[PDB]
């Protein structure tokens, strides 16, 4: 039976491939060739944030476009005021091997975790004024690779045990488990309406998950190696992924196909982070060459570079309003461009 | 009248920055070690004789060491291995000897050594279960490592008294199998410090100390151009 | 009179 | 052939992905192009917003 | 022609002064700008660069003042102030090189304790104490320059610090050679022995060649002032000062410019400024 | 989507030989190191052979030196294994495994847990 079930799976894969070919009347690059190019983009560093000792693994902007949370390998989270470069909080961690952090959409909570397989949720606004651990969520068997906040009472995490999870923070129990990847899950991205999310994994694949049902809605393939970063398009009907094959790809959730490839002959390094600008016209990606390339998301030409780090760029983000871009790297410096 | 908020913010930095300075003092004076080993490796005997990750602290001659042992992580190492790219050393424990586990250990050492992010990390290598190797040999390697049939003990070998020359040949053959990889790939940026240890041996606690010292010394010596 | 020279001890007494 | 227990699950998922009413690619590409055009003038990282408004300098 | 005091064109003094001024300024700017370069070792390199800048500036200023006065009460005070600055700055330069050597010795021979011993609070205290003692000693050595004690104290300080520097670097070399012997004996295997020897040759030879003629001059200034050969040797005081200023121009290339971060910062500063 | 499909298996008597093959799709073949690994009926996966991107460096486990050879053809995307002078100990499921990243020389590919860039394998019974 096992060979016959495998043959059935291959027949379904062939039907999916043929159904996808049937919809490919034209490529994106054959439509946007009549669109004026963005031209040269020259961003400049406005602020540099110093204070971390170890390499920075995670950074996340708050919803007011003014505060940042960053996490280093020392065992610290620092809340920063990007405008005045002043620090607000400096939270010591139970363990130093933290790989991700997230800022709550309300600004009340900070989440983090890493090789301890526990997601720690800190309450930033307490009656004493001191930052305290409000929850430690445990159940994942592998390292915790990404955390995202849906609301004050719900958090979405991913771990190195090929499973994503939806947690109810107040009760502390896991409520939904999302399985189906075969490699470690590396990055999550939430839809603007937080009903769907997309998960990239060390399988050269990404999955579109329905948050409410617990079902995997779509599987996207096309990358040749492990996927390191994923980011939803501002519209919410497409996402961009970056992988270890030095290629970035734009996928469309409505056509269930790869839509565009961003690559260059002189790039042989992986893509640590991916993010979009407010309008969705620019795609920004951090590489292992200690820099960031700004790509024209509709043309696949390079618009510009962000040079100014001396070690691996580890994290990248864009403000909700769009006024600035923040990056962090393994040299323990967070820089803001504008 | 809004200056009262701005003034408050400066006060926060003074409290935070001073605390960060204190933390920096602790951070740089603490030596972090990563502990890896084989499925049958006596990693427990390595910890006892000294969730997803376990932490052990040591103070050896007023020097603070922080050893991290990888807990219940997935067997796929290529992603969390990158995190440990700034530790003082990787301690790799291999038991000598049912698959060819030693070949798996050689393949893992080779992968760790040639990793682009681990090019500056020295490796303290413990070869464990020497008495089981001694008993097995004195009671076969050519069926896994044919070149052992033509291997001779180096003239500068310093075996312990009482060992059967076949046991010394086996130990030095395996050590040389690891050292050939170490020498072939290294470019003076990092070195391997292999040791022959028993399942029960407390002296291992100093072997790490001295090895860490040597690492730092030659690092600085490399920088001053005196090496 | 007094002459100004390069630092000191340029000529022995 | 116990491993069919996992293989069967894969088969079920594949059927669910096969039965998707996929939209034509050219329409979706036009939709992304039109979206980018609608909000192009509002994007501070593409439009050179004057320094007097830029809170970072 | 030994009896006549050898004369060196003022132009040479002012040229060495300006060039070494710019070079040590670039060193101190690269250190102040780059956050990464804030370890104790770079504070000691900064102190050295400051002392060398003071030697060059002060000697050049004395040269210009003498030339301008020559083209045309105040002279005594101006001479005594400039000489006190020069003496203090030379003592600071020698002490700074010794502090660098001691710093490095600590790293190699106290590798695990090093950071505990060399805290920022102690680097600042040490540098400030060195500068205060050097300034006070320069002032006392110029106020009482007409005595047989100041010169004795100067040659004692120089030769003690030369013996200390040579001993520290020789010991570090011997330890490096021992590591070389242990590294080379492996089953899978200039040169390390040549690179180490060249490093000691440059580090010690430059110090001895560029300083010692001046203190040999002072030795003769005490011992054999009227001897026919010592007089001829002393007729080269104007050259011995150029050797010292040449040291001020050279030292940044064998300490500050060996580190990769300082090189990167130098090239960025040069292109920006 | 990337796939590796082995071929050339079968049953032979002791002392015989086989030629195994492996067809690759979905990735640039010439940029990756390729491996052959075996699964014994009662033992965990064991690494067998490793050929570099160019074929300039070929490594074998000691137990297969002088009997097995490997090669690759980057114009056909095919990885081979010549199995000569076979013994009962060589009965196993053979798989072709790709190194996870291009342009590199470090590989972690004999994991018991599902490795993504591995084929289904072919049974070589002797
Ligand atoms: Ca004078």
């Amino acid at each position: 039976e096992l060979d016959q079930l495998r043959q059935e799976a291959e027949q379904l894969k062939n039907q999916i491939r043929d159904a996808r070919k049937a919809c490919a009347d034209a490529t994106l690059s054959q439509i946007t060739n009549n669109i004026d190019p963005v031209g040269r983009i020259q961003m400049r560093t406005r602020r540099t944030l110093r204070g971390h000792l170890a390499k920075i693994y995670a950074m996340h902007w708050g919803t007011d476009s003014r505060l940042l949370v960053s996490a280093s390998q020392d065992g610290k989270l620092i809340i920063w005021d990007s405008y005045t470069t002043n620090k607000v909080h400096a939270i010591p961690l139970r363990s130093s091997w933290v790989m991700t952090c997230a800022y709550a959409p309300s600004g009340n909570y900070v989440a983090c975790g890493g090789l301890d397989n526990i997601c720690s949720i800190y309450n930033l606004k307490t009656r004493e004024g001191n930052v305290r651990v409000s929850r430690e969520l445990a159940g994942h068997t592998g390292y915790l690779s990404c955390c995202r906040f849906l609301d004050d009472n719900q958090i979405v995490t991913s771990s190195g045990d090929t499973t994503c999870a939806l947690w109810d923070i107040e009760t502390g129990q896991q409520t939904t488990t999302f399985t189906g990847h075969t490699g470690d899950v590396m990055s999550l991205s939430l839809a603007p309406d937080t009903r769907l999310f997309v998960s990239g994994a060390c399988d050269a694949s990404a999955k579109l998950w329905d948050v409410r049902e617990g079902m995997c809605r779509q599987t996207f393939t096309g990358h040749e190696s492990d996927i390191n970063a994923i980011c939803f398009f501002p519209n919410g009907n497409a996402f961009a992924t970056g992988s270890d094959d030095a290629t970035c790809r734009l996928f469309d959730l409505r056509a269930d196909q790869e839509l565009m490839t961003y690559s260059h002959d002189n790039i042989i390094c992986g893509i640590t982070s991916v993010s979009f600008s407010k309008s969705g016209r620019l795609l920004l990606a951090g590489y292992d060459d200690f820099n960031c390339n700004v790509w024209d998301a509709l043309k696949a030409d390079r618009a510009g570079v962000l040079a100014g780090h001396d070690n691996r760029v580890s994290c990248l983000g864009v403000t909700d309003d769009g006024m600035a871009v923040a990056t962090g790297s393994w040299d323990s410096f967070l820089k803001i461009w504008n | 009248d809004q200056r009262n908020e701005e003034k408050a913010q400066r006060e926060a930095n003074k409290k935070i920055e001073k605390q960060l300075q204190k933390d920096k003092q602790v951070y740089r004076a603490t030596h972090r070690l990563l502990l890896l080993g084989a499925g049958e490796s006596g990693k427990n005997t390595i910890v006892k004789q000294m969730s997803g990750i376990f932490e052990t602290k040591f103070q050896v001659d007023k020097v603070n060491f922080h050893m991290f042992d990888v807990g219940a992580q997935r067997d796929e190492r290529r992603k969390w291995i990158q995190c440990f790219n700034d530790v003082t050393a990787i301690i790799f424990v291999v038991a000598s000897s049912q698959t060819n586990r030693l070949q798996a250990a050689l393949k893992l050492f080779d992968s760790i050594w040639n990793n682009k992010w681990l090019r500056d990390t020295s490796v303290i290598l413990f070869l464990n279960k020497q008495d089981l190797l001694a008993e097995k040999v004195l009671a076969k390697i050519e069926d896994y490592f044919p070149e052992f049939a033509r291997y001779t003990t180096p003239e500068d070998a310093t075996p312990e008294p009482g060992e059967d020359p076949r046991v010394t040949r086996a130990k030095y053959f395996i050590r040389d199998e690891f050292l050939r990889i170490s020498t072939a790939s290294g470019d003076g940026r990092h070195y391997c410090y292999p040791h022959f240890t028993c399942a029960v041996d407390t002296e291992n606690i100093r072997r790490v100390f001295n090895d860490c010292r040597d690492i730092i010394q030659r690092m600085h010596l490399r920088q001053y151009e005196l090496l | 009179s007094y002459s100004m020279e390069h630092f000191r001890w340029g000529k022995p007494v | 052939t116990a491993s069919i227990a996992q293989a069967r699950k894969l088969v079920e998922q594949l059927k669910m992905e096969a039965n998707i009413d996929r939209i034509k690619v050219s329409k979706a590409a036009a939709d992304l192009m039109a979206y980018c055009e609608a909000h192009a003038k509002e994007d501070p990282l593409l439009t050179p917003v004057p320094a007097s408004e830029n809170p970072f300098r | 022609g030994c009896y006549e005091q050898l004369f060196v064109s003022p132009e040479v003094f002012v040229t060495l002064g300006v060039i070494s001024l710019l070079e040590n300024i670039l060193v101190i700017v690269a250190i102040a700008k780059n956050k990464n370069l804030h370890s104790p070792m770079y504070f000691f390199i900064c102190s050295l660069a400051v002392a060398d800048m003071l030697v060059s500036v002060s000697n050049g200023s004395e040269t210009i003042v003498i030339t301008l006065l020559n083209s045309t009460s105040f002279t005594v005070n101006i001479d005594n102030v400039i000489d006190s600055v020069i003496c203090s700055s030379l003592l600071a330069s020698i002490c700074s090189l010794l502090s660098i050597a001691v710093d490095r010795y600590f790293t190699i021979f106290y590798a695990l304790q090093y950071h505990n011993i060399m805290t920022v609070k102690r680097v600042g205290i040490i540098i400030s104490c060195i500068w205060a003692a050097c300034t006070v000693s320069g002032i006392l050595f110029i106020i009482y320059s007409d005595s047989s004690a100041v010169i004795i104290c100067l040659i004692t300080m120089f030769f003690t610090m030369l013996a200390l520097m040579a001993s520290l670097y020789v010991h570090m070399f011997l330890m490096a050679r021992l590591h070389i012997k242990r590294i080379a004996v492996l089953p899978g295997t200039q040169g390390a022995n040549m690179k180490g020897a060249i490093t000691l040759t440059i580090l010690i030879g430059v110090f001895v060649v560029c300083w010692a003629p001046f203190f040999l001059h002072l030795i003769f200034y005490i011992s054999c002032p009227q001897n026919p050969y010592c007089v001829c040797f002393m007729s080269h005081f104007n050259l011995y000062l150029i050797l010292i200023m040449c040291n001020s121009i050279i030292d940044p290339l064998i300490y500050a410019l060996r580190s990769q971060e300082l090189r990167k910062t130098f090239k960025e500063i040069i292109c920006c400024y | 989507q990337v796939q590796l499909q082995e071929s050339g298996g079968g049953l032979v008597q002791p002392g015989g030989s086989l030629r195994l093959s492996c067809a690759a799709s979905g990735f640039t073949f010439s940029n990756y190191k390729m491996n052959w690994v075996r699964q014994a009926p009662g033992k965990g996966l064991e690494w067998v052979s490793d050929i570099s991107q160019s074929g300039a460096s070929i490594s074998y486990t000691g137990s297969v030196k002088g009997r097995f050879t490997i090669s690759r053809d980057n114009a056909k995307n095919t990885l081979y294994l010549q199995m000569n002078s076979l013994k009962p100990e060589d009965t196993a499921v053979y798989y072709c495994a790709r190194c996870p990243a291009p342009f590199t020389r470090d590989c972690f590919d004999v994991t018991s847990t599902t490795y993504a860039y591995r084929g289904q394998g072919t049974q070589v019974t002797v």
